[PDB]
């Protein structure tokens, strides 16, 4: 939904401490404010993808503290109040799964805390659980849940006295529906390999970028300081242009990396954005568009840079 | 309904001749080709290590030996700000792209059609949508019906009759204290409880949380009225 | 006497519900609801 | 036929509202019911 924004500055990243670099920089023209910009235009949207795909709802909806839901285990998805954190015993795991730097390189915060990202999924999920469908089409309304449940039988073309004719069996199935998906997520990596697989792409155009300043281009050092204290101010300047134009060149390529999976993962947040409001607001009858299978509900989970549903089906 | 539609066409009529930013998702990519335009023009006067950023300032001082080290750079910078200029455009044609997709998608779902997707007609239960012409884009006016005012009332899964159990066949059993009604989902219009309302499958002791009321059969009372019409047709043939 | 002030962000209005295994709310009213959604 | 439509309230409401049958099919069987009922009846006057 987000990846780990950054932000780079042309003025550190060329010029580590020398005016005559600074000279040198502003003999380009508008590249560094355009590559301000470009950055800007991805830290304004990784947290613009994030509200797209948590804020659906315009209230915050509490769950009660009784567990009236006529057999049906939720706690594992809700909140444990025991933790520092308002999370959940699966959203804990997500997170067990997946200051400012030397050079320029920098990583700015999200807006949303993941303890406020936490806290939307736990009332997008009061909603579910309580709600109906009806606190996306309008107000919240309460429902009994497995009445809810029923709804959603008729809603797959199952008549919904099969429901209440097996609620103890559809429950115990769901109980254990929701405990192998623990036990999966215990000790499996890969469940999870796809936000860390974005993570990974990050660092390493990361790795790239900073190793990219360690490049001669042809000038007598990678380094400006050891330029500077040995030629003087004109002579030097032959090394220090060669340094530009091939730091430049290393943050061209590093925003082009960066703007093309910007799109990549905007992409991906909107798909969640359709994900959360069809599958976690409503019933779709897409078909496996909800996970593989005939759809009755879905619960989102919060995880690092990313939504996870919990799809339910029949 | 037609007044709650005419007071809200007429209100997104007010509004577009008030707020600003309504349209600012068109604004912000006619700004974005404002800038880059003008940012790819701001390139020009860069001198890039050439004695000039003017090219005819080259062509009327230096001779070709000497001005081809300087046109060199010109070329250099130049160069370097198209394939960045069309690379920041092609990503941002992109972007364009993905938004028309959106909005061929949605012209087709939502306005050659009525959508069961929830949000992706606007907010509510989606009822049919308009299009109107902006400049380079495309404006939805998305119509929903919206439930607006609600109450609580009791409610069950079954009614227990002949201890056998009635399931609605559509909607919900639904009791404001005194009685037992069904009524349609999303609006409240409640019905006696009948053999048409409702279906009937297995027995009470299954169904976790069933009650118990009668079950309305229109049969009955009618077949009654010509059983009461029979006796005096009985009674009377006594007499003779 | 205007300042500029600043805060922790509310995720917007607050609400418990008051679910039970027997308890539905229905819609007695409804708002036909025109919106307008802007796409380039 | 009565299971082909559904109910609810009078014709002040329903803008361009028309007159017609809607001919409950329980009714054209239960008339011939009656009247088979009406032969055992005159039947019934002849021992
Ligand atoms: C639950 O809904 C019931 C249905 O509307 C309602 O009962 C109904 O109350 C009306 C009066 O508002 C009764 O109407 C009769 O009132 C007297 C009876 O002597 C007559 O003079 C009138 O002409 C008329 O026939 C209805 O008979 C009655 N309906 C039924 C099915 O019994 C309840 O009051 C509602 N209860 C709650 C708790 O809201
Ligand atoms: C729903 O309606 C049912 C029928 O009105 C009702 O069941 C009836 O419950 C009574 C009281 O428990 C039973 O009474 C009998 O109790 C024992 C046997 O259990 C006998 O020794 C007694 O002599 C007496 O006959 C009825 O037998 C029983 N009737 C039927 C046909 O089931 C339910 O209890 C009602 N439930 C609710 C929640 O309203
Ligand atoms: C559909 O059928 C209706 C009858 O079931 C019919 O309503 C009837 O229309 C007649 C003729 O206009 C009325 O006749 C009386 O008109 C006034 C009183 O309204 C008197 O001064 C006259 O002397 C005459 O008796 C009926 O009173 C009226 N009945 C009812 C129940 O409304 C509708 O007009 C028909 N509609 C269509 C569109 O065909
Ligand atoms: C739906 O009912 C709840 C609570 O149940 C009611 O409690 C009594 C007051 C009485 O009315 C009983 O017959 C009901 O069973 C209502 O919840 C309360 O709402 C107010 C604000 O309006 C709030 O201050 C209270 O704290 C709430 N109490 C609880 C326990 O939630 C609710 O308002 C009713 N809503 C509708 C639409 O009917
Ligand atoms: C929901 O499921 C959880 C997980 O199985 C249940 O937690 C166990 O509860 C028993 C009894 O309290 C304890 O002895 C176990 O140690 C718990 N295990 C864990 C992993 O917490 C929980 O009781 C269930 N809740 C409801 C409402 O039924
Ligand atoms: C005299 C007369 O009408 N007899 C009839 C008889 O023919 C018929 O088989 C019977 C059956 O209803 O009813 C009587
Ligand atoms: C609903 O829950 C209460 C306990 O909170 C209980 O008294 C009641 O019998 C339950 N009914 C059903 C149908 O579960
Ligand atoms: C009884 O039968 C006679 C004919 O024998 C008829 O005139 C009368 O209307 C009948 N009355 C009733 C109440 O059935
Ligand atoms: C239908 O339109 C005609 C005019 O063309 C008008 O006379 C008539 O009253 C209208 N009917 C309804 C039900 O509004």
């Amino acid at each position: 939904v987000s990846m780990t924004k950054t932000s780079v500055d042309c003025t550190m990243y060329i010029c580590g401490d020398s005016t005559e670099c600074s000279n040198l920089l502003l003999q380009y023209g508008s590249f560094c404010t355009q590559l301000n910009r470009a950055l800007t235009g991805i830290a304004v949207e990784q947290d613009k993808n994030t509200q797209e795909v948590f804020a659906q709802v315009k209230q915050i909806y509490k769950t009660p503290p009784i567990k009236d839901f006529g057999g049906f285990n939720f706690s594992q998805i809700l909140p444990d109040p025991s933790k520092p954190s308002k999370r959940s015993f699966i959203e804990d795991l997500l997170f067990n799964k997946v200051a400012q730097k030397f050079n320029g390189l920098t990583v700015l915060p999200p807006l949303l805390t993941d303890e406020m990202i936490a806290q939307y999924t736990s009332a997008l999920l009061a909603g579910t659980i309580t709600s109906g469908w009806t606190f996306g089409a309008g107000a919240a309304l309460q429902i009994p849940f497995a009445m809810q449940m029923a709804y959603r039988f008729n809603g797959i073309g199952v008549t919904q006295n099969v429901l209440y004719e097996n609620q103890k069996l559809i429950a115990n199935q769901f109980n254990s529906a929701i405990g192998k998906i623990q036990d999966s997520l215990s000790s499996t990596a890969s469940a999870l390999g796809k936000l860390q697989d974005v993570v990974n792409q990050n660092a390493q155009a990361l790795n790239t970028l900073v190793k990219q300043l360690s490049s001669n281009f042809g000038a007598i050092s990678s380094v400006l300081n050891d330029i500077l204290a040995r030629l003087d101010k004109v002579e030097a300047e032959v090394q220090i242009d060669r340094l530009i134009t091939g730091r430049l060149q290393s943050l061209q390529t590093y925003v082009t990396q960066q703007l093309i999976r910007a799109a990549e993962i905007r992409a991906s947040a909107n798909l969640a954005a359709t994900k959360m409001s069809e599958c976690v607001l409503g019933q779709s009858k897409r078909v496996d568009f909800c996970g593989k299978g005939y759809h009755l509900m879905s619960f989102p989970q919060s995880a690092p840079h990313g939504v996870v549903f919990l799809h339910v089906t029949y | 309904i037609a007044n709650q539609f005419n007071s809200a066409i007429g209100k997104i009529q007010d509004s577009l001749s008030s707020t600003a930013s309504a349209l600012g998702k068109l604004q912000d990519v006619v700004n974005q080709n404002a800038q880059a335009l003008n940012t790819l023009v701001k390139q020009l006067s860069s001198n890039f290590g050439a004695i000039s950023s003017v090219l005819n300032d080259i062509l009327a001082r230096l001779d070709k030996v000497e001005a081809e080290v300087q046109i060199d750079r010109l070329i250099t910078g130049r160069l370097q700000s198209l394939q960045t200029y069309v690379t920041q455009q092609l990503i941002r044609a992109a972007e364009i792209r993905a938004s028309a997709n959106l909005a061929a998608t949605k012209m087709s779902e939502c306005v050659l059609g009525q959508s069961k997707r929830v949000d992706f007609c606007g907010k509510g239960y989606h009822l049919m949508s308009f299009p109107q012409s902006a400049p380079h884009g495309v404006v939805f006016l998305h119509v929903t019906y919206v439930p607006a005012q609600e109450k609580n009332f009791t409610t069950a899964p079954a009614i227990c009759h002949d201890g056998k159990a009635h399931f609605p066949r559509e909607g919900v059993f639904v009791s404001n204290g005194t009685h037992w009604f069904v009524t349609q989902r999303n609006f409240y219009e409640p019905q006696i409880i009948t053999t048409h309302n409702t279906f009937v499958s297995g027995n009470c002791d299954v169904v976790i949380g069933i009650v118990n009321n009668t079950v309305y059969d229109p049969l009955q009372p009618e077949l009654d009225s010509f059983k009461e019409e029979l006796d005096k047709y009985f009674k009377n043939h006594t007499s003779p | 006497s205007q300042s500029i002030i600043a805060y922790t962000m509310s995720l917007g209005a607050e609400n418990s519900v008051a679910y039970s295994n027997n308890s539905i709310a229905i819609p007695i009213n409804f708002t036909i609801s025109v919106t307008t959604e802007i796409l380039p």
